[PDB]
C-alpha cells in the first residue's frame, strides 16, 4: 500500500510483513492506456492442496488435500512488470520481468514432501472487457521451468550439463554389453518444461490511486527432479495485487 | 638481490616516501597532477546534480514514503563530501560549508523521526546553502 | 543428459553455437565481449546467423563484429538446460 | 639464472623487444602485489573472472594489450575490453586517480615496472599465471 | 523448620545417592532434556535441508542409517545464526525440516555441561576437598563449546555447526582442513603433543606403579585383591619405580616427588586442550593456520613444491567439493 | 506455538530462581568445617 | 611517516613495543639472580 | 647505501636488551634489596 | 527391519549403564 | 572399509536420498583427483581440466 | 633544535633507569641522595616543556 | 565471600564479559568500527560479492530478478524467512547486513528491485569491489585470500 | 516474528505473569527463612556462619 511505504527498513524487518501483498481499498473502474504498463504486480498464495488418492468411505476417486507449507515465508512473488496490450476484444497482458519464481515445499498427510516452483514466467493473461472492473476475470497459461537447474548435481555427483553418468561408486555395474542400462533412467537427467493454468479475479481498484486488486487461482504441476518420478498436480489460492499505472 | 627482505633504501634507485613503504612520495616526475582540470569538472558536476538529487526531497514528502527520502541523500549524494570539502579551499568558503551540512544533517535527522515540515523546511536551509557554496566559489 | 550432441558446438570447437553457448564462449572472438555478446545472449532463440541481426538495439559497429566472425557463429536445437546458464553457469577462472 | 634472453619482453605495439634491468623486476613484483595484486592475484581477477592477465587474454583484447606499452596505456587510460567506452570510474587508474588513494604517487619507471611484471611473469611460470585454482 | 531451610538441606546433602547441589538446579533438566531429544532424533527424525537449498539430508536410523551415518544434522543456512526454538516455528513439520532439534539439543548440552562443571565445584566445597577437578573439566567444555557454539557464530550459521554424528564428525573435519588449513595451524599442534604426551604419561605412570606393586597375593588369586579398600599403607614401593625411570632415562629427569608427578599429569592435557579448543575459536574468526604454498622459489622465479604444496592439493580437493551446490560465486567466504 | 511457549518460561524460570536464590541461601556457610 | 622533527628517531621506536614483554623476563631474571628465594 | 635502519635497529635493541640485566646486575655487585 | 537390531544395541546399552550405577557392589571399609 | 553398499545401492537408484556418509565420498573424489596429479610424478598423471570433479561455481 | 633536545631526553632517560631502581633497591641511596636525583627528574620534566614548546612554535 | 582473593575472581568473570563482547563487536558492528577503518566485517564482505557479481552480469542485459540459480533459488536475488528481497548464495545467511553503502538500495521490502534496475552508483560498485578482496580472511603468517591462496599478498584484517 | 526487538523475548503481556510469578514464588520461599531476620548484624570475618 502507501501505508506499507510509511515504514521503514528497521520496522519491517523479522516481522513477516514484505512476505505480504497490499490490501487495495474500494471499487471503481479503470481503463489501460495505449502504453500502459504494468508495474507491482505481487502474487502470493494463500493456501494449497495436492491432488492424492483420497480415503473417502468405500471409494478413491481423486480429491485434492491441502498441505502445510514448510519452507517458512518465501512463497510471494513480486515486482512483476509487463505491458498491457489491447486487443480488440479483450485486454490482454504479458509479463516481462520481476520475480516471476519461488521455491517451496509443502508436506502430506503420511509425511511425504513434495516441492513445486511456483511461477508466473511468460504468462499470457486474457480477459473479458477492456477497462479493469470488479467483475473483471483475466488468466492464461505460464510455462514452468523445471525445478532445478541442470548443473544440479544430485548425492553421487550426477547432472544434466555437468557432473559424472554412471554410478561412480558402483564401477562394476558397466560390465558386459548391457552396461549399466538398468539404471539408465537415474542417469540421464532430463530438463523438463511443463504448463499451468493461472486465473485472476480483479474486484477492487482504485482509480484515483491506479492500483487493483482482487482473488486468484492456479494450478499446476509439481517438479520430478529430471525424471525422477512422476509429478503430481498442484492446486493453490490466494490473493494478488497490482499496480495499472 | 633479488630475494633480500629487509633491504629498506639500497634496493631501488628513487627515494621512498618512508623505509616501510614501496611507493615514492608526492613530489616530481609523478603522473597524478592535482591541478588538472577534469579533476575539477569532476568535482564541479557532482555539486550540480546535489541541487537536482535535492528538489526531488519534498514530492516524497508530499507523499508518504520516509524510506526514499533517507537514502535519496546517500544513493547518490554520497560522493558530496568528497567534492565539496575539496572545493574549499579559501577560509571563509570553508565554514561556509558546514552551514550546507548541519541544514543537511537535520533533514536526514527528521526523515528518521518522520517529521514532515522539518523535512521540508530544512530542504530549503539547504538548497540555498549549496547556493552560497557554488556562487562563491 | 548422457550423450548429448553438440558439445562441441559450446565452447571448445572454434564455430561457437548461438542459443546454447556461454558468455565466456564469445570472449574468444575480439571485439564482441561484453557489448555485442552481451545482447545476444540475453534474448531468446534464434534460428540463424540472419537473426542475429533482428536483435533490438543493434548499431552498425554492433552489427561489424558480428559481420567478421558469421562464419564462426552458427546456431543450433535449443536444448533447454543450457539456455538458462547462458550468463552464468558457474564457470570462473 | 635470470638469464637476459628470458627478461627480453616485448615493448611496442609492432614487436620490438627490450630488456628488464634487475631492478624493474623486483620494483615490479613488489608494487604489483602492493597496488594491483588485491584483485590481479596471479593473473586472474577476482571481481570480473573473464577479463584475466593471460597472455591469451591481454592479446584477445580490441587494443592489443601484450606489450609494455600497451599495459601503461591501459593503466592511464582503461577502455573495456571491447575497447568502446571508458571504466577508468571503477578501474583504479591515473586519469581517475582522485578517488583511487593508491595511484597518486606513481612515476613513469613504477608503472614501466608493473607492466614489466605482468608481462615478465607468464614467461617464468606458464601455466600458472592466470590459470585459476587448478594450476596453484 | 522452615520449608526452604528442609528444601536446602536436602538439595545440598551428601547423603544423597547422587549429589544434586544447586547446579544440578539447572544441571539435570537441561540434559535430561538435551538426552531425551537426542535419542528421538537420532532414531526417528525426518531429512533435514542443511544447506538451505532445499535438499534434504537424512540423519536418522529409520531414514536408512546405522550407527556410523546417522546423525542428527545441524540447522538450516536458511536460518544461519537466528534463534529458532519450536513456539516461532508456526508447527512441528516446519521445525524439524528447518534443522530443529539441532538447536534444542546443543543449547541445552552446553548449559548443563556447564552445570555439570560447576557441580563438581560444589561437591568439592561441601566434602572438604580441594576444589579444581572442575578446571580440569574446563578443558573438554572448552572443546565442546568451541565446535557447536563458538565456530557457528564466526562463521555466521549453525549450519557450519559439528553434526552430532560419526560420519558427521568427519565431514566437519574434513571440510575445517580445506576452508582453514587446522593441521598446520600451531593450536592443533600444541593439542596432538598434549593427548600423545597424554597417552603416554598415562601409560608410563600406570605402568610404573604397576611394575613395582608390593607382594600381598598369593599366585592364584588376582594381582587386584592386595589392595584392602581405605587402607593407610602404601601399595608400592615408589623408591623401587624412581630409580628405574631414573637408569632408563638419566637420574635427574625422575620426579621423586609424588605431588608433583601427579601434578604434571594434570597440567600436560589439560594445557593442551585449552590451546587447542582456541585454535578452533581463532580459527571460526577465519585467522587460518599456516600457508607455505609457494615458498621456495628458484633464481628464475619458478615455483619450487614442497610438502605444503602437496598438502595445499589436498586442501583444493576438499574446497572445490563441499557444498557442491551451496556455492553460486567464486570464493567461499562462509 | 504460543501455548508450548508458555510452558517453557514456568519450566525455565522455576529452576533459574531456584539456582538464584539457592546460593543466596547462605551457600558459602555450608561446608564440613563448621556448620 | 613520524613529523619531520621525529625522523631521526624511528630506528629507537621500533624496539619500543617490544619493552614490555622485557618486563616479563625481567622477573625471572630478578628470580634467578635472588636464587629462587 | 650501507643501510642505516637495520643498523639503527640491531643497535636499540642491544643497548635495550642490555638496559635490563645491568639494573640487576649493578645490584647484585652493589648486594642491595634484591 | 534393519534399524531395529541397531535401536536394541543402543537401549541395550543404556541398560547395562543403569545397573551399573545404581546396582554397584558398594564398597566398604572392613 | 570404503562404503556401505546398502547405502551406495540405495543412492544410485534413488537420486534424492543424502546422508553424511555419502557427502563424504564426494569429498574423498576430490582428494582422488585433484593431488594425485602432483602426489606421483612417476605415474605421470596428465588430467584435463575437463574431468576434475568442481562443484558448482569453486 | 627539536632533533637536539629530543636527542638529550633519550639520553637522561638512558641515565635515570640504570641508575634510579639501583637507588631504590639499596638499603639507603635514595635517603641519602635523592637532591641529587630530584635535580634529574626536575631536568627531565623542563625539557618536555621545552620541546612540546618547539613543536608547537615550528609547527 | 569477603577477602581478598574473591574480589579479584569476581572481576575476572565480569572482565571476561567485556573481553567476549569487544571481540565480537569487532566482527559485526559496522558503527563503532567503521568499514572505511577497520575493513569490512565478515557479514560485509559476504554481500559485497554478490552485489559485485549483480553489477556484473546486469551490464551483460541480464534479469537478474529471474534469474533462475542452479538450486532453484535466486541466483542474485532471492527472498528471506521473514520476506525480504536479499542476496542469494551462501550469503544468505548474512541478511541482516546493514551497510551504509548499501542502505541506499533498501525500501520497506528490503532490496529495491526498481531502484537496482536503475540507480546504482558507481562508488557503490567501487566500495563493493573494495570489499571483495579485502574480506577478512587471513593467516598467521599474514597472507590473504582463502587457506588455499598462494602467497603474493600481505593482508590480514 | 523472530527477529523482533522485543524484551526478554515476550512477545505477548501473558508472557510477564509467567515471569513475575516465576521469580517471586520462589522469593516468598526464600523469605519464609532469610527473609525477616536483622539487617544490621554484622561481622569481621570472610565468611558469616550465623543462623539458618
Ligand atoms: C617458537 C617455537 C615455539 C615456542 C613457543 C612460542 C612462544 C611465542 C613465540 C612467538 C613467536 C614470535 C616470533 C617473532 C617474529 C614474528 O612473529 O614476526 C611476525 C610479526 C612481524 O612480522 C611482520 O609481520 C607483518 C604482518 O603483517 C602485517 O603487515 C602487513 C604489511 O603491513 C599487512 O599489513 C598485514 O595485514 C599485517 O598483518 C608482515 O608480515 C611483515 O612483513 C613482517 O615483518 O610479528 C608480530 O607482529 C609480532 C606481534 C607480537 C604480538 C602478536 C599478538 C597478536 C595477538 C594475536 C593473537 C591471535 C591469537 C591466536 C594466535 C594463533
Ligand atoms: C531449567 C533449565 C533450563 C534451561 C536453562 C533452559 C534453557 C533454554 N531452553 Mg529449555 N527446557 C527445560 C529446561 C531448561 N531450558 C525443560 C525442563 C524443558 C522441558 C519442558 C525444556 C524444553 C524446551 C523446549 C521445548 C525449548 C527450550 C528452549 C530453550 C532455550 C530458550 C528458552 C527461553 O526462552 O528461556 C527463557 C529465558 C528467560 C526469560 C531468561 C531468564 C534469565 C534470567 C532473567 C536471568 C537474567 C538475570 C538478569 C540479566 C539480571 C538483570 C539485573 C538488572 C538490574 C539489569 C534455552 C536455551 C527452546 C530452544 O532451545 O529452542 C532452540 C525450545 O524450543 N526448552
Ligand atoms: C594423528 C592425528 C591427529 C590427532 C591425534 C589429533 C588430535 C586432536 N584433534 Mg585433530 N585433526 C587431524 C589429525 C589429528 N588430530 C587431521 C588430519 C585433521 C584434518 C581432517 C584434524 C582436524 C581437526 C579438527 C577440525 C578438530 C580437531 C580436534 C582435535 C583434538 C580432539 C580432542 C577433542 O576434541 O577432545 C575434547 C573433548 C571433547 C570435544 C568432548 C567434550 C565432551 C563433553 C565434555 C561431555 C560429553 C559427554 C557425553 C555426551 C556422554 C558421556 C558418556 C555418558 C554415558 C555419561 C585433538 C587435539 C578438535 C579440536 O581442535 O579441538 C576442539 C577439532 O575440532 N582436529
Ligand atoms: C616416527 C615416529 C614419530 C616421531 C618421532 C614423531 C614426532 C612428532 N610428531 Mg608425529 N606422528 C607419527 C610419528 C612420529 N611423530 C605418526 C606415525 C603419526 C600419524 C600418522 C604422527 C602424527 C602427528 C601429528 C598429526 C602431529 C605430530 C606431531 C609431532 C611432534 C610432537 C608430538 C609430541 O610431542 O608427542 C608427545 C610426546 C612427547 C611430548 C614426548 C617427547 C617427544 C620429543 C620429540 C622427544 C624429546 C627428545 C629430545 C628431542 C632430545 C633431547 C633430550 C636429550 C638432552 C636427552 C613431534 C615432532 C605434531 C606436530 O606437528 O608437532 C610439530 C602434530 O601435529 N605427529
Ligand atoms: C607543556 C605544555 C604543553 C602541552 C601539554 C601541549 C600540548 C599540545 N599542543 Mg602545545 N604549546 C605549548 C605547550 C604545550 N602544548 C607551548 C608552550 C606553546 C607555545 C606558546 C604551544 C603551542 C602550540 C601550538 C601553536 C599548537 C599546539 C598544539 C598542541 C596539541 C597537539 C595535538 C593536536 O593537534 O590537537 C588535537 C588534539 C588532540 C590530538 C588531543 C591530544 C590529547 C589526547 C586526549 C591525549 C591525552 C590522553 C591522556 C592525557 C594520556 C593518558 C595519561 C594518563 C596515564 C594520565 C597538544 C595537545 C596544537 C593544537 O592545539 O592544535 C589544535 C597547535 O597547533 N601547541
Ligand atoms: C604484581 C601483582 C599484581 C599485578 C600486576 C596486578 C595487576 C592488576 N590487578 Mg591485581 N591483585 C594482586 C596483584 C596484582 N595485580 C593481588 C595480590 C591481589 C589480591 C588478591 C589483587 C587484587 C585485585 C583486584 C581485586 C582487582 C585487581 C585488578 C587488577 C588490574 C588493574 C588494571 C585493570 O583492571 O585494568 C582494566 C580496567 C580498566 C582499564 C578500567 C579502569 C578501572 C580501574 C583502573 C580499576 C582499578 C581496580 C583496582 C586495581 C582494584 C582495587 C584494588 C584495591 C582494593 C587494592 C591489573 C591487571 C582489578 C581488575 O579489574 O583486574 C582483575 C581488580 O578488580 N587486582
Ligand atoms: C595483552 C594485552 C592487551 C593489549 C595490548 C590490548 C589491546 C587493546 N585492547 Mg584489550 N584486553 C586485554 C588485553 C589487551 N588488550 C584483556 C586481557 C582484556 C580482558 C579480556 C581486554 C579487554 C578489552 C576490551 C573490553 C576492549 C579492549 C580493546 C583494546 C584495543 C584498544 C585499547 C583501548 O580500548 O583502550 C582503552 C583505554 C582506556 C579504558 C583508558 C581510558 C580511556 C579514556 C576513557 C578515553 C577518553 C577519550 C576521550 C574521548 C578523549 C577526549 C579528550 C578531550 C576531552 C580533551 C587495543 C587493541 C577495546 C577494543 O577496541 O575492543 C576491540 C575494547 O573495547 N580490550
Ligand atoms: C669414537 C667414535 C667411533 C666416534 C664416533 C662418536 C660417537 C662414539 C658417537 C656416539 C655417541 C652417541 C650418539 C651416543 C649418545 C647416546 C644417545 C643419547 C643416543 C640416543 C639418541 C637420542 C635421540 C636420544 C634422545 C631421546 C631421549 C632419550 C629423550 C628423553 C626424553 C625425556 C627427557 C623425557 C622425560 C619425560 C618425563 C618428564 C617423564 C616423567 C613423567 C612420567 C609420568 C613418568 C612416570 C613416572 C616417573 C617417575 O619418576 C616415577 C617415580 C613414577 C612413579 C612414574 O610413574
Ligand atoms: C561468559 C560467557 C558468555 C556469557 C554470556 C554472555 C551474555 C550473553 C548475553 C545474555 C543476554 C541477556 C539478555 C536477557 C536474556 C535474553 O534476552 O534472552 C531471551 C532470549 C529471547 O528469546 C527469544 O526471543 C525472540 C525475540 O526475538 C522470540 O521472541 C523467541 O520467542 C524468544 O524465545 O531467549 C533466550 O536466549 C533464553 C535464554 C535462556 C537461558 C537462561 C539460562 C540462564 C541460567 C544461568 C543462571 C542465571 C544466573 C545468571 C544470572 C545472574
Ligand atoms: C621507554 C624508553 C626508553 C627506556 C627503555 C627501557 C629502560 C627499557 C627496559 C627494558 C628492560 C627492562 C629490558 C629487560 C631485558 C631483559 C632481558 C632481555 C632478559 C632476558 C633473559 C633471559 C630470557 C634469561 C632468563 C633466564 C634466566 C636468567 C635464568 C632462568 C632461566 C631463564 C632462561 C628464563 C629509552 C631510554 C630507550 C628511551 C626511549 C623510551
Ligand atoms: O555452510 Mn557448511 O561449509 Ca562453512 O564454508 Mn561456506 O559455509 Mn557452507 O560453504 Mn564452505
Ligand atoms: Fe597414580
Amino acid at each position: 500500500k502507501s501505508q506499507i511505504n510509511e515504514l521503514s527498513y528497521l520496522q519491517v524487518k523479522g516481522t513477516g510483513l514484505a512476505n505480504r501483498c497490499a490490501e487495495v481499498v474500494g471499487e471503481d473502474s479503470i481503463k489501460p492506456k495505449p502504453g500502459a504498463k504494468l508495474v507491482d504486480m505481487c502474487i502470493e498464495p494463500k493456501a494449497w492442496a495436492v491432488e492424492e488418492e483420497v480415503g473417502k468411505a468405500g471409494k478413491t476417486e481423486k480429491k485434492f488435500v491441502n498441505s502445510k507449507v514448510m519452507t517458512r515465508q518465501t512463497y510471494t512473488l513480486d515486482a512483476i512488470e509487463g505491458p498491457i496490450t489491447v486487443d480488440g476484444g479483450k485486454i490482454t497482458f504479458n509479463e516481462k520481468e520481476g520475480i516471476d519464481y519461488a521455491a517451496t515445499t509443502v508436506q502430506l498427510p503420511g509425511g511425504e514432501r513434495v516441492p513445486f516452483l511456483f511461477t508466473v514466467k511468460d504468462l499470457v493473461a486474457k480477459g473479458n472487457g477492456d477497462t479493469f472492473k470488479p467483475g473483471f476475470q483475466m488468466g492464461g497459461d505460464f510455462n514452468t521451468p523445471s525445478y532445478r537447474t541442470g548443473l544440479f548435481l544430485d548425492p553421487k555427483g550426477r547432472g544434466g550439463t555437468t557432473g559424472y553418468d554412471m554410478a561412480v561408486a558402483l564401477p562394476a555395474l558397466q560390465l558386459g554389453e548391457e552396461g549399466d542400462a538398468e539404471l539408465f533412467g537415474e542417469n540421464n537427467k532430463v530438463f523438463d518444461i511443463t504448463q499451468g493454468r493461472i486465473e485472476m479475479e480483479v474486484n477492487k481498484v482504485n482509480a484515483e490511486d491506479s492500483e487493483i486488486g482482487g482473488v486468484f487461482v492456479a494450478t499446476q504441476l509439481s517438479d520430478t527432479d529430471m525424471g525422477s518420478k512422476t509429478p503430481k498436480k498442484v492446486l493453490t489460492k490466494g490473493i494478488f495485487y497490482a499496480k495499472v499505472d | 638481490s633479488y630475494s633480500e627482505g629487509a633491504a629498506y633504501g639500497t634496493d631501488q634507485a628513487d627515494k621512498l616516501y618512508s623505509p616501510y613503504s614501496v611507493y615514492s612520495p608526492e613530489g616530481e616526475k609523478s603522473l597524478y597532477k592535482p591541478d588538472n582540470a577534469e579533476y575539477l569538472a569532476r568535482k564541479k558536476a557532482v555539486l550540480a546534480e546535489t541541487k537536482n538529487r535535492l528538489q526531488k526531497i519534498p514530492a516524497y514528502v508530499d507523499k508518504k514514503e520516509w524510506f526514499n527520502v533517507k537514502d535519496e541523500l546517500t544513493r547518490y549524494m554520497y560522493e558530496t563530501r568528497g567534492a565539496v570539502r575539496s572545493l574549499s579551499s579559501s577560509v571563509t568558503q570553508k565554514e561556509k560549508a558546514e552551514v550546507f551540512f548541519r541544514a543537511l544533517e537535520d533533514t536526514y535527522g527528521a526523515a528518521t523521526l518522520k517529521k514532515g515540515d522539518a523535512v521540508k523546511a530544512s530542504n530549503d536551509k539547504a538548497i540555498a546553502a549549496l547556493d552560497a557554496f557554488t556562487a562563491t566559489l | 543428459v548422457i550423450d548429448y550432441e553438440n558439445i562441441g558446438y559450446l565452447g571448445g570447437s572454434s564455430i561457437v553455437d548461438i542459443n546454447n553457448a556461454n558468455v565466456r564462449a564469445y570472449l574468444k572472438m575480439p571485439g564482441m565481449y561484453p557489448t555485442v555478446a552481451g545482447k545476444i545472449v540475453s534474448h531468446g532463440p534464434y534460428s540463424g546467423v540472419a537473426d542475429l541481426y533482428k536483435i533490438p538495439g543493434l548499431s552498425s559497429a554492433e552489427a561489424d563484429v558480428i559481420k567478421k566472425y558469421e562464419s564462426r557463429l552458427t546456431a543450433k536445437t535449443p536444448s533447454p538446460d543450457y539456455v538458462i546458464d547462458r550468463i552464468n553457469n558457474g564457470l570462473y577462472r | 639464472d635470470l638469464d637476459e634472453a628470458t627478461r627480453t619482453v616485448v615493448v611496442d605495439n609492432a614487436g620490438n623487444t627490450t630488456v628488464l634491468t634487475p631492478e624493474q623486476v623486483k620494483r615490479g613484483k613488489r608494487l604489483f602485489n602492493a597496488t594491483c595484486g588485491a584483485c590481479h592475484v596471479g593473473g586472474i581477477t577476482k571481481t570480473n573472472p573473464n577479463v584475466g592477465l593471460d597472455p591469451e587474454a591481454l592479446s584477445l583484447a580490441t587494443p592489443r594489450r601484450d606489450n609494455i606499452s600497451a599495459l601503461v596505456d591501459y593503466i592511464k587510460n582503461p577502455t573495456t575490453y571491447d575497447g568502446l567506452e571508458s571504466i577508468a570510474e571503477v578501474h583504479p587508474s591515473i586519469k581517475s586517480a582522485d578517488i583511487y588513494p593508491r595511484m597518486r604517487s606513481l612515476t613513469d619507471e613504477d608503472l614501466y615496472s608493473i607492466a614489466g611484471h605482468i608481462m615478465l611473469s607468464p614467461k617464468i611460470a606458464s601455466e600458472k599465471w592466470g590459470g585459476g585454482k587448478i594450476y596453484y | 523448620v522452615s520449608l526452604w531451610e528442609r528444601f536446602c538441606a536436602w538439595i545440598t546433602s551428601t547423603e544423597n545417592r547422587l549429589y544434586i547441589g544447586w547446579f544440578g538446579c539447572l544441571m539435570f533438566p537441561t540434559l535430561l532434556t538435551a538426552t531425551s531429544c537426542f535419542i528421538i532424533a537420532f532414531i526417528a527424525a525426518p531429512p533435514v535441508d542443511i544447506d538451505g537449498i532445499r535438499e534434504p539430508v537424512a540423519g536418522s536410523l529409520l531414514y536408512g542409517n546405522n550407527i556410523i551415518s546417522g546423525a542428527v544434522v545441524p540447522s538450516s543456512n536458511a536460518i544461519g545464526m537466528h534463534f529458532y526454538p519450536i513456539w516461532e516455528a508456526a508447527s512441528i513439520d516446519e521445525w524439524l525440516y528447518n534443522g530443529g532439534p539441532y538447536q534444542l539439543i546443543v543449547l541445552h548440552f552446553l548449559l548443563g555441561v556447564s552445570a555439570y562443571m560447576g557441580r563438581e565445584w560444589e561437591l568439592s566445597y561441601r566434602l572438604g576437598m580441594r576444589p579444581w577437578i572442575f578446571v580440569a573439566f574446563s578443558a573438554p567444555v572448552a572443546a565442546a563449546s568451541a565446535v557447536f557454539l563458538v565456530y557457528p557464530i564466526g562463521q555466521g550459521s549453525f549450519s557450519d555447526g559439528m553434526p552430532l554424528g560419526i560420519s558427521g564428525t568427519f565431514n566437519f573435519m574434513l571440510v575445517f582442513q580445506a576452508e582453514h588449513n587446522i593441521l598446520m595451524h600451531p593450536f592443533h599442534m600444541a593439542g596432538v603433543a598434549g593427548v600423545f604426551g597424554g597417552s603416554l604419561f598415562s601409560a608410563m605412570h600406570g605402568s610404573l606403579v604397576t611394575s613395582s606393586l608390593i607382594r600381598e597375593t598369593t599366585e592364584n588369586e588376582s594381582t587386584n585383591y592386595g589392595y584392602k579398600f581405605g587402607q593407610e599403607e602404601e601399595t608400592y614401593n615408589i623408591v623401587a619405580a624412581h630409580g628405574y625411570f631414573g637408569r632408563l632415562i638419566f637420574q635427574y629427569a625422575s620426579f621423586n616427588n609424588s605431588r608433583a608427578l601427579h601434578f604434571f599429569l594434570a597440567l600436560w592435557p589439560v594445557v593442551g586442550i585449552w590451546i587447542t579448543s582456541m585454535g578452533i575459536s581463532t580459527m571460526a574468526f577465519n585467522l587460518n593456520g599456516f600457508n607455505f604454498n609457494q615458498s621456495v622459489v628458484d633464481s628464475q622465479g619458478r615455483v619450487i613444491n614442497t610438502w605444503a604444496d602437496i598438502l595445499n592439493r589436498a586442501n583444493l580437493g576438499i574446497e572445490v567439493m563441499h557444498e557442491r551446490n551451496a556455492h553460486n560465486f567464486p570464493l567461499d567466504l562462509a | 506455538m504460543l501455548t508450548l511457549k508458555i510452558l517453557v518460561y514456568t519450566t525455565v524460570i522455576f529452576f533459574v530462581s531456584l539456582f538464584i536464590f539457592g546460593f543466596l541461601s547462605s551457600d558459602p556457610s555450608r561446608n564440613p568445617n563448621r556448620k | 611517516r613520524l613529523p619531520e622533527a621525529y625522523v631521526v628517531f624511528s630506528p629507537i621506536v621500533d624496539v619500543l613495543p617490544i619493552i614490555p614483554v622485557f618486563f616479563l623476563l625481567l622477573a625471572f631474571v630478578w628470580q634467578a639472580a635472588i636464587g629462587f628465594r | 647505501m650501507i643501510n642505516w635502519q637495520v643498523i639503527g635497529q640491531l643497535m636499540s635493541t642491544a643497548v635495550i636488551m642490555l638496559a635490563g640485566p645491568a639494573v640487576i646486575v649493578l645490584l647484585a655487585l652493589k648486594k642491595g634489596n634484591l | 527391519m534393519e534399524a531395529l537390531v541397531y535401536t536394541f544395541l543402543l537401549i541395550g546399552t543404556l541398560m547395562v549403564i543403569f545397573f551399573a550405577v545404581f546396582f554397584r557392589e558398594t564398597p566398604r571399609i572392613l | 572399509a570404503y562404503d556401505f553398499v546398502s547405502q551406495e545401492l540405495r543412492a544410485a537408484e534413488d537420486p534424492e536420498f543424502e546422508t553424511f556418509y555419502t557427502k563424504n565420498h564426494l569429498l574423498d573424489e576430490g582428494i582422488r583427483a585433484w593431488m594425485a596429479a602432483q602426489d606421483q610424478p612417476h605415474e605421470n598423471f596428465v588430467f584435463p581440466e575437463e574431468v576434475l570433479p568442481r562443484g558448482n561455481a569453486l | 633544535m627539536i632533533t637536539l633536545l629530543v636527542a638529550l631526553l633519550v639520553l637522561i632517560s638512558l641515565g635515570l633507569v640504570v641508575t634510579v631502581p639501583v637507588a631504590l633497591a639499596t638499603p639507603g641511596e635514595w635517603e641519602i641522595a635523592k637532591g641529587k636525583f630530584n635535580r634529574f627528574f626536575q631536568i627531565w620534566v623542563f625539557l618536555v616543556i621545552v620541546i612540546a614548546a618547539a613543536d608547537g612554535i615550528s609547527s | 565471600v569477603w577477602s581478598g582473593e574473591a574480589y579479584l575472581s569476581y572481576s575476572l568473570a565480569a572482565i571476561s564479559l567485556m573481553g567476549f563482547t569487544a571481540a565480537l563487536y569487532s566482527w559485526y558492528n559496522n558503527t563503532a568500527y567503521p568499514s572505511e577503518l577497520y575493513g569490512p566485517t565478515g557479514p560485509e564482505a559476504s554481500q559485497a560479492q554478490a552485489f559485485t557479481f549483480l553489477v556484473r552480469d546486469q551490464r551483460l542485459g541480464a534479469n537478474v530478478s529471474s534469474a533462475q540459480g542452479p538450486t532453484g533459488l535466486g541466483k542474485y536475488l532471492m527472498r528471506s524467512p521473514s520476506g525480504e528481497i536479499i542476496f542469494g548464495g551462501e550469503t544468505m545467511r548474512f541478511w541482516d547486513l546493514r551497510a551504509p553503502w548499501v542502505e541506499p538500495l533498501r525500501g520497506p521490502n528490503g532490496l529495491d528491485i526498481n531502484k537496482i534496475k536503475n540507480d546504482i552508483q558507481p562508488w557503490q560498485e567501487r566500495r563493493a569491489a573494495e570489499y571483495m578482496t579485502h574480506a577478512p580472511l587471513g593467516s598467521l603468517n599474514s597472507v590473504g585470500g582463502v587457506a588455499t591462496e598462494i602467497n603474493s599478498v600481505n593482508y590480514v584484517s | 516474528t523472530e527477529g523482533t526487538n522485543e524484551w526478554f523475548g515476550v512477545d505477548d503481556l501473558r508472557l510477564l505473569a509467567v515471569l513475575f510469578l516465576g521469580h517471586w514464588a520462589i522469593l516468598s520461599l526464600w523469605l519464609g527463612s532469610y527473609g525477616d531476620s536483622n539487617e544490621d548484624e554484622d561481622f569481621f570475618g570472610e565468611i558469616d556462619y550465623s543462623a539458618r
